[PDB]
């Protein structure tokens, strides 16, 4: 007789998981974070039905026919179709691209009788792909073509198991073109001069996933920010550029070892061009400069202070009238571009009042 | 029932901080000495009974 | 009588527990369902998680 069926817990889905680097030193953890819309309570099955029709107030196991990680524009899925008894694997695009034989899955096995809370074993690893961007000579002077992170893959049993480009689930990622660049990228620098062109290839690695921070040198740097989104900051104090100042003072926060040099790009949009309720350009920039940034210490070498004080520098600011303007500086990277950008990943400055 | 209680360890003041903040969360690099005479009270008797 | 008691060192007190296996003292109780698992009977009590 089909009686009370009372779940009183469920299986537990966090972030901040301990990242595993597709390197050998997988012992180092790069800070990851699964993406926005993972609320834990998995979907499982039972293992006896006949207990649970009546209470499944005791000891059980919990096949897992459900896990989802949910990324920025897609979601992947590992879930046990016990319908065909096999393990089923779609990546962030929503295909299926794996079927793998029984429950490959471990099962959850709850810690106490009646309790509610099952555990098991997950693991991560990431496996690089192959996604072009393209980063134009008309800004860098030196174009890059950048191949992003590659795909996020879950390791069952000790094999990995691809679940479509890691760049969306895991966090830092870098924007450029709308493009997300992650870690294990490979930057393909070709440089035009003279001569001709050339091309030159550096890879970047899985422990170079680095997170890095843009801030005002209003607001500590010390202090990660947490009320950054994963795209922009948008400072709303009030900044007023005296006609004596070609340069911006900001800091640059480093959480893991930064040894490239990149540049500070600034976009400079009207107040009228600019919307900042929703921090969207809604028109191209009115302005554009560029400061190279050459990653070097200040203090102690190799062990100086986490930030950098970064002279933000501007090839002429009298090109600009006098006016209020968004100002939006972003990290650009040079010859091998590295990753950064989390919170944020770039910095608005949306009441810049530029006086003459 | 039958038997008397002694000492438990059960604790520490963890620490005596202070913020300055222009950007600095001031840690404060803790004393022996200080932190040990801040607080020397041998008996710290409590209110309520059962709790 | 019916009292039990445990005690643990200041160390331990923090989810200091009792785990409780009751087993049938019946032969045929144990053998009976072994297969469903419900010939004996476990519970714990714990100190708790408190604010």
């Amino acid at each position: 007789s089909t009686l009370s069926l009372v779940a009183k817990g469920a299986g537990v889905v966090e972030f901040l998981l301990t990242a595993y680097p597709y390197t050998g030193n997988i012992t180092f953890a790069p800070p990851w974070f699964i993406a926005e819309n993972v609320v834990k309570q998995p979907f499982m099955t039972y293992s006896d039905l006949q207990f649970a029709k009546t209470n499944p107030s005791a000891i059980l196991s919990l096949s897992t026919v459900n896990i989802t990680v949910v990324g920025l524009g897609g979601k992947a899925s590992v879930y046990y179709n016990s319908t065909s008894g096999q393990t089923v694997i779609t990546n962030i695009y929503g295909q299926t691209v794996a079927t793998l034989s029984g429950n490959v899955l471990p099962t959850l096995t709850e810690l106490a009788a009646g309790n509610g809370t099952f555990t098991g074993s997950l693991q991560f690893t990431i496996v690089p792909n192959n996604t072009v961007v393209q980063i134009p000579s008309s800004l860098t002077k030196t174009s890059f073509a950048v191949y992003t992170n590659g795909s996020l893959a879950i390791v069952l049993n000790g094999k990995a198991y691809s679940l479509g480009p890691a760049g969306l689930f895991l966090l830092p990622f870098v924007t450029y073109t709308g493009s997300a660049i992650g870690a294990n990228a490979t930057a393909i620098i070709t440089v035009s001069d003279g001569v001709g062109t050339s091309t030159t290839q550096v890879p970047i690695t899985a422990e170079n996933f680095t997170p890095i921070r843009l801030a005002p040198f209003q607001v500590p740097a010390q202090v990660p920010l947490p009320n950054a989104p994963k795209l922009k900051y948008e400072y709303n104090g009030s900044i007023v550029i005296t006609p004596q100042q070609q340069v911006l003072k900001i800091y640059v926060t480093s959480i893991l070892p930064y040894p490239q040099e990149f540049q500070i790009q600034a976009f400079v949009y009207e107040a009228s061009q600019f919307n900042v309720h929703t921090g969207s350009p809604t028109a191209a920039p009115v302005y554009f400069s560029y400061s190279a940034v050459r990653a070097y210490p200040a203090l102690g070498i190799g062990t100086s202070v986490p930030n950098l004080l970064v002279y933000v520098q501007l090839q002429g600011i009298s090109n600009l009238p006098a006016g209020k303007y968004v100002i939006v500086l972003s990290a650009v990277p040079f010859a091998g571009g590295p990753v950064l950008s989390e919170y944020p990943a770039q910095l608005i400055f949306t009441n810049v009042t530029l006086t003459q | 029932f039958g038997v008397s209680a002694v000492q438990q360890y059960l604790g520490f003041i963890k620490s005596i901080s202070v913020t300055l903040s222009n950007g600095t969360t001031v840690v404060i690099p803790l004393t022996t000495s200080n932190m040990q005479t801040l607080f020397p009270q041998l008996v710290g008797q409590e209110l309520q009974a059962c709790n | 009588q019916n009292t039990l008691i445990y005690v643990v060192p200041n160390g331990s007190f923090v989810g200091s527990n009792i785990k409780l296996t009751y087993t049938t003292t019946d032969y045929a109780v144990l053998h009976y369902f072994y297969s469903t698992g419900q010939y004996k009977v476990f519970k714990t009590v714990s100190v708790p998680n408190v604010t």
